[PDB]
């Protein structure tokens, strides 16, 4: 089965560069190829077919090139428009085969998190669940670690994480940490603190509350 | 040219799912074939099958087993059936047009998309809870507040703050399956000196269960 392989997996861009995705097949294809792009939370649509004919509509700062197991789809002058998905098809051969995607988000300057800490709602705890919130908020680069600590020592389970796509008007990221305790285990602890590691700071902000 | 998918949005585990494409604008008996791809979640895609104008059907052979790809000529619609489903079957169907032959070139070009999800959850409403900040954690001149959307299936949910006039520093987290039900939490940001001063709420909609629920942030105290 074709195997296609893109890249880059992701690239952060400026609006007037140049940018170049690159496809790999695993055989010649013969530009049976076809690029497709995928606007965030959007559908699919070709822009490309035959490694280089470019569907109408489809703007001119688009265009694709290539032979044999190497092509390759450039932007001449990114727009806001362009940031998305982009996916290359083979279709010389069944199964037809897709790209894993290459995924065009927009540059910026750097941003530290704000985070706040959550705790548990009176209402929750009538119920007998504990859920502790964290946010980690409209940070840049995407790249953001977090830690949970209960009186001192790390938690791992019990811990679901949530990350938003790329802001389209501020091109920031934001993440939502939450650890879901039951009542009775989150009772018997005092101190609850949330870490957020980023490329901003050399030591992490942390955020705390105590029960009392 | 104009493909629609449609069909149920949960199918359960170990049946069968089923999805219709309608085209309009063109004819299915005419030319091209008729093709079904997905999009698993982590976005990955993957080509499932075609039927082509003259009702000859290929199959990835990874789907051989559990597909069968049929069409009514009548309506100008084709159909999907995928059998014996699990999870990783979860995923975002889409149908679509390509050229059969080689010559004449013909761009490929896809419809809408729809999610299917599979699952053996009940439909259950939201419970609904909010966010506010440990009394007092440090103030600055803004302070930001949240609500916690637990326990709820299917999705979607959709939360708003003070109906719509708070539109700017707002974020809603997407949502996370926790124990066969979904979770999330939006995050809403304001001066400090409008807090609690001015009264912040946020609506949650789950139209599923015909559910609206307020929760009015209040300072904790």
């Amino acid at each position: 089965q074709i195997v296609m392989t893109q890249s880059p997996f992701s690239m952060y861009a400026t609006l007037g560069e140049r940018v170049t995705i690159t496809c790999k097949a695993s055989q010649d294809i013969y530009s049976y190829l076809s690029w497709l792009q995928q606007k965030p939370g959007k559908s699919l649509k070709t822009l490309i077919y035959r490694a280089n004919r470019l569907i109408t509509g489809v703007p001119s700062r688009f265009s694709g090139s290539g032979s044999g197991q190497d092509y390759s789809l450039t932007i001449s002058s990114l727009e806001y428009e362009d940031m998305g998905i982009y996916y290359c098809l083979q279709y010389d051969e069944f199964p037809y085969t897709f790209g894993g995607g290459t995924k065009l988000e927009m540059k910026r300057a750097d941003a530290a998190p704000t985070v706040s800490i959550f705790p548990p709602s009176s209402e929750q705890l009538t119920s007998g669940g504990a859920s502790v919130v964290c946010f980690l908020n409209n940070f840049y680069p995407k790249d953001i670690n977090v830690k949970w600590k209960i009186d001192g020592s790390e938690r791992q389970n019990g811990v679901l994480n949530s990350w938003t796509d790329q802001d389209s008007k501020d091109s920031t990221y934001s993440m939502s940490s939450t650890l879901t305790l039951t009542k009775d285990e989150y009772e018997r602890h005092n101190s609850y603190t949330c870490e957020a590691t980023h490329k901003t700071s050399t030591s992490p902000i942390v955020k705390s509350f105590n029960r009392n | 040219v104009q493909l629609q998918e449609s069909g149920p949005g949960l199918v359960k585990p170990s049946q069968s799912l089923s999805l219709t494409c309608t085209v309009t604008g063109y004819s299915i008996t005419s030319d091209y074939a008729w093709n079904w791809i997905r999009q698993f979640p982590g976005n990955k895609l993957e080509w499932m099958g075609y039927i082509s104008y003259s009702g000859t059907t290929s199959y990835n052979p990874s789907l051989k087993s559990r597909i069968s790809i049929t069409r009514d000529t009548s309506k100008n619609q084709f159909f999907l059936q995928l059998n014996s489903v699990t999870t990783e079957d979860t995923a975002t169907y889409y149908c679509g047009r390509t050229g059969v032959y080689r010559y004449p070139e013909r761009a490929p070009y896809w419809g809408q998309g729809t999610l299917v999800t599979v699952s053996a959850a009940k439909t259950t409403p939201p419970s609904v809870y909010p966010l506010a900040p440990g009394s007092a954690a440090q103030t600055n001149s803004m302070v930001t507040l949240g609500c916690l959307v637990k326990g709820y299936f299917p999705e979607p949910v959709t939360v708003t703050w003070n109906s719509g006039s708070l539109s700017s520093g707002v974020h809603t987290f997407p949502a996370v399956l926790q124990s066969d039900l979904y979770t999330l939490s939006s995050s809403v940001t304001v001066p400090s000196s409008t807090w609690p001063s001015e009264t912040v709420t946020c609506n949650v909609a789950h139209p599923a269960s015909s559910t609206k629920v307020d929760k009015k942030i209040v300072p904790r105290d």
